[PDB]
């Protein structure tokens, strides 16, 4: 049974990542003025990182597969002493300098590779 | 495989502290108006409350945002609701009163004031002659008889409120726009300031009762096991006290009158509800509050200030300083009319470290000067037949007096008269976050190409 | 030739399905203050099931395939005489219950299946 | 080193194709109502070609491949003086009528043939 | 040109007396005549 | 020099400077103020 919306907030990283739906769903859903001003910022907050996202070749998935190496000076950790004893609220701090860099690193790598990889693959 | 790639992930929780705007949505179900809530988008049967776990935010009153726009959406709202109604600048003309009766009581002896002026009718130049009468805190005289003037003809223009339109409160509901969310402090005892070890998010706060009051928070909501000290650095005797009680104590403020009311238009099209006479005869007007249990209220409140001052000192009562009325007295509306009280028979009695009823004089006002402010004015105009209301007090605003040295004994008074203080005793476990639902993370993960 | 907008409502719902292009292009095309209160209404009418086809994993399609089992508690019906004997306004009042059920089936057990059986496929 | 936002429109067809995702990032990002008049506007012009590429089976991509064939009546040159001597705001004159036609060649030929042809391709 | 699209087969149960059209074309009437006439010519000394 | 279709005697010239001249406009009086009560609530601040 599901727990409910940002319910393991407090859980570990590994058990976080399973129940991702619930936080996907329930983000979009004279004095109507100031309601008329949260329906419309509620809106253009959601467009942004659906443009984000559609740009990085995760067009609409959730667990969406990249290609960019981990340069490891980004966090020396391993594998097994993240995804057991940390939080998702403590990892976005340690991480976060370190993202302007990933955010450019993303996108101009890939989607300005594979998409001129495969105009210079199905030639033939 | 052994070397890592990155991997992007959606929805994954997170939040960090920021503010927006609110919207309030409150509705349950002949109501043709109130200060506005004619749909405001009703709510939802089931409000979802989901509990944390494992999880400590830092929280912090005296710094909130949901209170700078409370207060920003109580004083917008009851000018527009205002606007369109009757004005009268005619009123303000000299005008000849006389005193009553023998009227022997000696409790209103000298209070009514019976007055009469020239006003304009319909047409332009005739002229109509009125009576009236006014109560003794809406006339001034120009220094026998002599002449009188209403209070605020040199300070601010004078209105009229729309005569269909009701004060009394009704709940209303705060509620988040979507993508942020509104976490909750879920324990019993709760000084104000600290850790909050046992969050809560929902998204629309409980029902808010939006009352005005002085001294004595009416109508609220209540606590928990024992009663709760809240103020700002104590040991500062300009910060306020915010007292919460635990059990209520009722309170029966009524009066006695008849007040017939009579009608003439001003005009050509605005008309005008002045003040008729009084039939039967004269009393005070009056509030009682049981003695056996007021005793026990301030019995269990000065138990508690002891952990804040001291184990060894005798606590006293006092009565209020001075300064304007809506300081040093109790006030608040009871159906559309606007009390003032004295309590100075509750705040009596000081203590030592080792049926009934108190009855409480309570004159009118009916020109209200609310919110502090200057350069807005209200009439109010009168109700037929007697007054009768109900309530039960749960709260308290104490101040603190001066001194130098520990020397035997703070003494408390009531006060404060600062409206900002009527909200914090009911957000003060609210606070708002955004969704931030990005995250990048490493695994042992490589797209297929 | 096609017919237009709304066009096939009255034909089976073997021929309608054919011609879905046009009811997806004309989906989204002091007193102006009524035409804004229904510009923010227009574009968020269809904001909220065009987030709700990208979870169920038909990111950008119209005629998308899925992986759930039909129960046949939900309709006894046989395939064929639904195709060619019932219209479309007809057979959404038949299952009308039933789909809130469908809804929360639908991508619970789907994306929250082959993501991770996809993470779990592309470790070698 | 990348130039800018429309930072290579006096270059020839085919170095401005490379630095395609700058002209993306930078589209979506009493007198507060003029404000309010411009984040409608400015959401509802980047709905429309969204949703337009969202019908042409190019769902998040930016270089996606279609499947029409070119009649050559539409522009009688060779592919080696298009990509070469020509800009993209005069090649964008010259097929300038020639539009209505292809995008209504574009999307009717092709997801009305290809949704067709795999539900009777994954019949098996 | 207005675009109007003939359908076939297809019947629906029409009512007047409980539609909404009526009742905001009549308050789109009422709210726009008191709009156009706020800021005119005012007289209160003709009522001699 | 800016204008539209010089040789035309009812439309402007725009010239703009290269340097720029400085001015010293001011006003020697000293020029008191009072205030009255034109009356209910409103006050006006005539030239003493
Ligand atoms: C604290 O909460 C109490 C309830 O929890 C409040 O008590 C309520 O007080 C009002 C004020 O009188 C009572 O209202 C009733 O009013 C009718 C007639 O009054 C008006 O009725 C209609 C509607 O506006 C209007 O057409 C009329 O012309 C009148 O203007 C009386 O017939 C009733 O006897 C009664 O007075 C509520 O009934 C009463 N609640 C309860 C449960 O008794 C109290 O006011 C709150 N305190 C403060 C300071 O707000
Ligand atoms: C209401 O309106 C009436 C309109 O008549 C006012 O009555 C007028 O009041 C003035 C002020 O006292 C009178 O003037 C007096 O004239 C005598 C003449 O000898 C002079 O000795 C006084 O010193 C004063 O100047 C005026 O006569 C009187 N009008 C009439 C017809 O008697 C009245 O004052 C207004 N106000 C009230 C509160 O009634
Ligand atoms: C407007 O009129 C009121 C009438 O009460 C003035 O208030 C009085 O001002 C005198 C000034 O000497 C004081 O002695 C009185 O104590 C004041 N009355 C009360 C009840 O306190 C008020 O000052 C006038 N407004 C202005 C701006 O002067
Ligand atoms: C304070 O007043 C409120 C409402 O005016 C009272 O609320 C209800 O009172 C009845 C009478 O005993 C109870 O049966 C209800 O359970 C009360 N409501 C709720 C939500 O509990 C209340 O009793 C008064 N006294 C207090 C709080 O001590
Ligand atoms: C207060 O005054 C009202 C208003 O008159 C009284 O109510 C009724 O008044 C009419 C005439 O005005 C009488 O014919 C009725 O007999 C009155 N009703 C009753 C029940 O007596 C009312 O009586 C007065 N006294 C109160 C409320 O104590
Ligand atoms: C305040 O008023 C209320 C009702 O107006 C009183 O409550 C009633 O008091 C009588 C006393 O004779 C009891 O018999 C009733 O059972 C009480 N409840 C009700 C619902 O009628 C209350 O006592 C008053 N308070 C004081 C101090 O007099
Ligand atoms: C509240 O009621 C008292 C009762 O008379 C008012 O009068 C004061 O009473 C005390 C004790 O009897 C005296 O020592 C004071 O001298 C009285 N006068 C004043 C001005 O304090 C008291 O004034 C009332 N409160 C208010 C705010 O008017
Ligand atoms: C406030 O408290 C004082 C002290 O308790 C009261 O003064 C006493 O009042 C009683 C009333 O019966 C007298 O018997 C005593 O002789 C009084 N003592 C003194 C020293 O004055 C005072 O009355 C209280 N005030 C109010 C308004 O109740
Ligand atoms: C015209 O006035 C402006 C501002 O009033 C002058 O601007 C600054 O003047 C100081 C004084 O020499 C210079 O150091 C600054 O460099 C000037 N600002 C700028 C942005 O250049 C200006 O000198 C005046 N005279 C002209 C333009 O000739
Ligand atoms: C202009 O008038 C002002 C206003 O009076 C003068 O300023 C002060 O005025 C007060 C009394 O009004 C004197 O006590 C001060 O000595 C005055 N200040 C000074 C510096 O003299 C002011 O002097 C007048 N003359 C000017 C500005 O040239
Ligand atoms: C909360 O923490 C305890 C121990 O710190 C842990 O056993 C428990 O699993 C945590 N809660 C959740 C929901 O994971
Ligand atoms: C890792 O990042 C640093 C910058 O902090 C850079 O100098 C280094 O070259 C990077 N390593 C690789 C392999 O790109
Ligand atoms: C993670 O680091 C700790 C260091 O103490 C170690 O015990 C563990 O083997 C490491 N995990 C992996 C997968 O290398
Ligand atoms: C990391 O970020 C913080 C604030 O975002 C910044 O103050 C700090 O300088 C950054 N660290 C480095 C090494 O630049
Ligand atoms: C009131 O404020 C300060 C900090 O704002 C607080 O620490 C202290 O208790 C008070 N100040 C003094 C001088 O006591
Ligand atoms: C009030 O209660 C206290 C303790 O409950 C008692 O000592 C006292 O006699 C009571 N009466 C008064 C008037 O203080
Ligand atoms: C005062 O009382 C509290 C609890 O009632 C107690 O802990 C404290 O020690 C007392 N003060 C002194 C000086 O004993
Ligand atoms: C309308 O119904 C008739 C018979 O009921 C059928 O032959 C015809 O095909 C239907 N119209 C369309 C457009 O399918
Ligand atoms: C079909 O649905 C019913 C609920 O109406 C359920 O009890 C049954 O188990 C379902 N069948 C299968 C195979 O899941
Ligand atoms: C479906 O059931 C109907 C009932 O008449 C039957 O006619 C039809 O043959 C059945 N078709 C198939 C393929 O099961
Ligand atoms: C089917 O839906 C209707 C309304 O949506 C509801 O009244 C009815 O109870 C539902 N059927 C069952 C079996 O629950
Ligand atoms: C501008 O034009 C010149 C010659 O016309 C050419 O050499 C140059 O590459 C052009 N600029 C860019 C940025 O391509
Ligand atoms: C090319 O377009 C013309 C219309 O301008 C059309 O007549 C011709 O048939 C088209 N050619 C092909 C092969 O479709
Ligand atoms: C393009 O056309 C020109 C015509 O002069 C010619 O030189 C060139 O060979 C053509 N390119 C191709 C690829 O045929
Ligand atoms: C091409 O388009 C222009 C304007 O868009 C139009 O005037 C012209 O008639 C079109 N050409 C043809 C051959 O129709
Ligand atoms: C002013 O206008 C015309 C064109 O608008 C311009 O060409 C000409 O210089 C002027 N007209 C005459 C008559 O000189």
């Amino acid at each position: 049974v599901s727990l409910g919306f940002l319910g393991a907030a407090g859980s570990t990283m590994g058990a976080a990542s399973m129940t991702l739906t619930v936080q996907a769903r329930n983000l979009l859903s004279h004095w109507g003025i100031k309601q008329l001003q949260a329906r419309v910022l509620a809106v253009e907050h959601y467009l942004r990182d659906q443009q984000l996202l559609g740009i990085w070749g995760c067009s609409g998935k959730l667990i969406c597969c990249t290609n960019v190496p981990w340069n490891s000076s980004w966090s020396n950790r391993n594998l097994s002493e993240i995804w057991d004893n940390m939080t998702w609220l403590q990892w976005d701090k340690e991480i976060s300098n370190y993202t302007q860099i990933i955010y450019g690193l993303l996108e101009e790598s890939q989607n300005q590779q594979e998409k001129n990889e495969q105009d210079l693959l199905a030639l033939d | 495989a052994e070397n890592l790639w990155v991997t992007v992930y959606y929805g994954v929780p997170v939040w960090k502290d920021a503010e927006t705007t609110l919207f309030c949505a409150s509705d349950a179900k002949e109501k043709h108006n109130v200060w506005a809530t004619h749909a405001c988008v009703p709510t939802d049967p089931n409000p979802q409350e989901i509990h944390l776990e494992n999880v400590t935010e830092e929280f912090n009153m005296w710094k909130n945002n949901m209170v700078e726009q409370m207060h920003e959406d109580i004083i917008s709202l009851w000018d527009q609701s205002l606007k369109p109604c009757v004005k009268l600048t005619p009123l303000c003309v000299t005008l000849q009163c006389t005193n009553y009766a023998p009227n022997l009581l000696s409790n209103m002896r000298g209070e009514l004031k019976q007055c009469s002026f020239n006003m304009t009718t319909e047409l332009r130049d005739k002229k109509q002659k009125v009576y009236s009468l006014f109560y003794r805190l809406d006339v001034v005289q120009i220094n026998s008889n002599k002449e009188y003037r209403l209070i605020n003809c040199n300070t601010s223009a004078i209105t009229q409120a729309c005569p269909k339109v009701s004060f009394e409160p009704i709940p209303i509901h705060y509620c988040a726009p979507a993508g942020f969310a509104i976490l909750k402090c879920k324990d019993k005892k709760f000084n104000g300031t600290g850790p909050c070890p046992s969050v809560s998010t929902v998204q629309c706060t409980h029902g808010i009762k939006p009352v005005v009051s002085t001294q004595l928070l009416l109508n609220g909501s209540l606590a928990e096991e024992e009663v709760i000290i809240r103020s700002e650095n104590i040991t500062n005797n300009a910060k306020n006290i915010l007292v919460q009680l635990n059990t209520p104590v009722q309170i029966n403020c009524t009066r006695p009158n008849n007040n017939t009311v009579k009608s003439i238009r001003i005009g050509p099209g605005q008309a005008f509800y002045y003040f008729g006479d009084i039939i039967g005869d004269i009393r005070m007007a009056h509030c009682n509050v049981s003695k056996a249990t007021w005793n026990e209220t301030l019995g269990k409140v000065v138990k508690q200030l002891r952990k804040h001052f001291g184990n060894n000192t005798i606590i006293r009562f006092a009565q209020s300083s001075g300064g304007d009325l809506e300081v040093t007295t109790h006030s608040f509306n009871c159906g559309g009319e606007f009390f003032y009280c004295n309590t100075s028979g509750l705040f009596n009695s000081t203590w030592i470290s080792n049926n009934d009823s108190i009855v409480l004089p309570c004159r009118i006002k009916q020109i209200i000067n609310m919110w502090q402010r200057i350069g807005q004015a209200m009439y109010a105009p009168p109700i037929q037949g007697v007054i009768r209301c109900v309530s039960n007090i749960t709260g308290l605003i104490l101040t603190r007096d001066g001194g130098s040295t520990n020397s035997t004994t703070e003494t408390f008074r009531p006060g404060g008269g600062d409206m900002r203080d009527n909200w914090r005793s009911e957000l003060y476990k609210y606070k708002v976050v955004k969704i931030e639902p990005l995250g990048v993370a490493p695994t042992r993960c490589k797209r297929r190409v």
